[PDB]
């Protein structure tokens, strides 16, 4: 059992133990769910408060990536953190030097190279943490998780964390052909106070943010009225 | 400078904006660049001002001084040689570029350019200055032989617009003179009766899309007119 201490190894069965691990942390962090729409897409994250004494904007989970672009980090945060200033410099570079806001299915591309190397040389690890990927370009509303292992798949709804099993079971009664931004704000934030667990973790808020035609297609918090 | 002169049957039109410069500040806007020789003969100057003035002078005392001698009109062919020479001689310690064009009865309307170097070729139409080289095309596509003296006019008013509206270096007045066996009708267009310029051509009137807003497309559309 020494074939589990690096990620620069099969274990003979041809598995890459040091990404099952890491995956684990995602799976015992808190609960995110997502839903692309008609009109945009719309990501809610469950944030467990450490302190009643925290002031309201800590441990944001999702960031802006660019004007169109952004992510929900679920697992460790500054691990997701790190992930999110590489999407921004993408997406950066893609203004830059090509003159173009990134496409979502590339920026998603680009986010799991870049965790796949990290599965790959002896001396790093693989990152701890699942980053919900939303965007509006000229593409359309897309939504894409990419994972430790730097897999990436794009979704019409997802969840992720603690609560992901039940909350994929209430994401599937949805219709998303028909459902809006302002449906989805209400029945997703319906869904993680559902999955929430009242035993172990009595502190929480809800993060929600969306990038719409209403917002003129800017990803952003959604105001703070509409919950 | 634009300068030029056009023959038509029986006498020819001479054309000219009016600005000097000292290559990027206007030092006169209303020069006039069609200079007296004799009654029917005048030249267009172009290059130095001070060089062209003092040739343009010498030229017309010897011409006044040849009609009291022979007690008759200058031929225009005459006054071109006087100025000719005069140009070649000095042509290591001048610029210059001259037209010189008249009327006279034996040979009508004539037109002779007289460019640097001091050559002196006899023409039906002939260009100078700086703004020449907008009008070489302009001239070959829409010019005609057989022009009266008002189509004539208005032609070179129009060629003189074209020419100015792109050198940085003319501009101003558009002056003509035309000259015949009839009386000198001379004319001067100000700026804002202009038969052609950019400022009020059509097609440049809607603004290129420099400085679009940060936007969530590629779609380009408008400029940014106001801040976010």
């Amino acid at each position: 059992t020494e074939h589990d201490q690096s990620t620069d190894i099969f274990s003979a069965d041809g598995r890459v133990f040091q990404v099952e691990y890491a995956c684990k942390a995602v799976d015992n962090g808190s609960t995110a769910v997502a839903a692309c729409c008609t009109d945009g897409v719309v990501v809610a994250v469950e944030k467990i408060l450490t302190s009643r004494m925290l002031e309201e904007g800590s441990n944001d989970r999702i960031h802006a990536v660019d004007r169109q672009a952004g992510v929900c980090i679920c697992g460790m945060l500054p691990d997701g953190r790190a992930v999110v200033s590489r999407a921004r410099a993408e997406a950066e570079n893609s203004r830059d030097v090509f003159a173009t806001p990134i496409p979502g299915s590339v920026l998603a591309s680009r986010i799991g190279e870049f965790m796949h190397v990290y599965t790959t040389h002896y001396a790093y690890r693989p990152f701890g943490c699942s980053v919900i990927i939303a965007s509006y370009a000229d593409d359309g509303p897309q939504l894409f998780v990419s994972d430790p292992s730097g897999t990436v798949a794009g979704y019409y709804g997802i969840a992720l964390g603690k609560g992901k099993t039940v909350a994929k079971t209430e994401l599937e009664k949805l219709n998303f052909k028909s459902i809006t931004c302002d449906e989805a704000v209400v029945k997703l934030t319906k869904i993680l106070h559902d999955v929430h667990d009242k035993s172990k973790d009595k502190l929480y808020e809800l993060e929600v943010a969306w990038v719409c035609n209403k917002s003129n297609c800017v990803f952003q918090h959604v105001p703070n009225d509409m919950i | 400078t634009t300068i030029m002169a056009v023959a038509f049957k029986g006498g020819v039109v001479l054309a000219a904006d009016s600005r000097t410069s000292t290559g990027t500040y206007v030092v006169n806007r209303a020069s006039n660049k069609l200079t007296k020789l004799a009654e029917k003969i005048y030249c267009c100057r172009s290059g130095s001002a001070a060089d062209t003035q003092a040739l343009a002078e010498q030229t017309a005392n010897y011409l006044e001084s040849y009609e009291i001698d022979t007690s008759k009109p200058v031929n225009v062919t005459t006054a071109a040689n006087i100025f000719k020479k005069l140009c070649y001689m000095n042509k290591w310690n001048i610029s210059a570029g001259i037209i010189v064009a008249g009327y006279d009865p034996l040979n009508g309307g004539s037109v002779y350019s007289i460019p640097s170097g001091g050559s002196c070729v006899k023409l039906d139409y002939a260009l100078g200055g700086s703004g020449s080289i907008f009008l070489y095309s302009f001239f070959d596509a829409n010019y005609k032989t057989g022009m009266s003296k008002e189509e004539c006019v208005c032609f070179c008013q129009r060629a003189v617009a074209h020419a100015y509206s792109r050198d940085g270096s003319s501009g101003g007045l558009i002056r003509t003179i035309a000259l015949h066996q009839g009386e000198p009708e001379d004319m001067t267009i100000p700026w804002t009766k202009t038969p052609y310029c950019m400022e009020k051509d059509p097609k440049y009137r809607d603004l290129a899309v420099q400085n679009p807003p940060f936007s969530s497309s590629a779609k380009i559309t408008v400029n940014q007119s106001r801040s976010e």
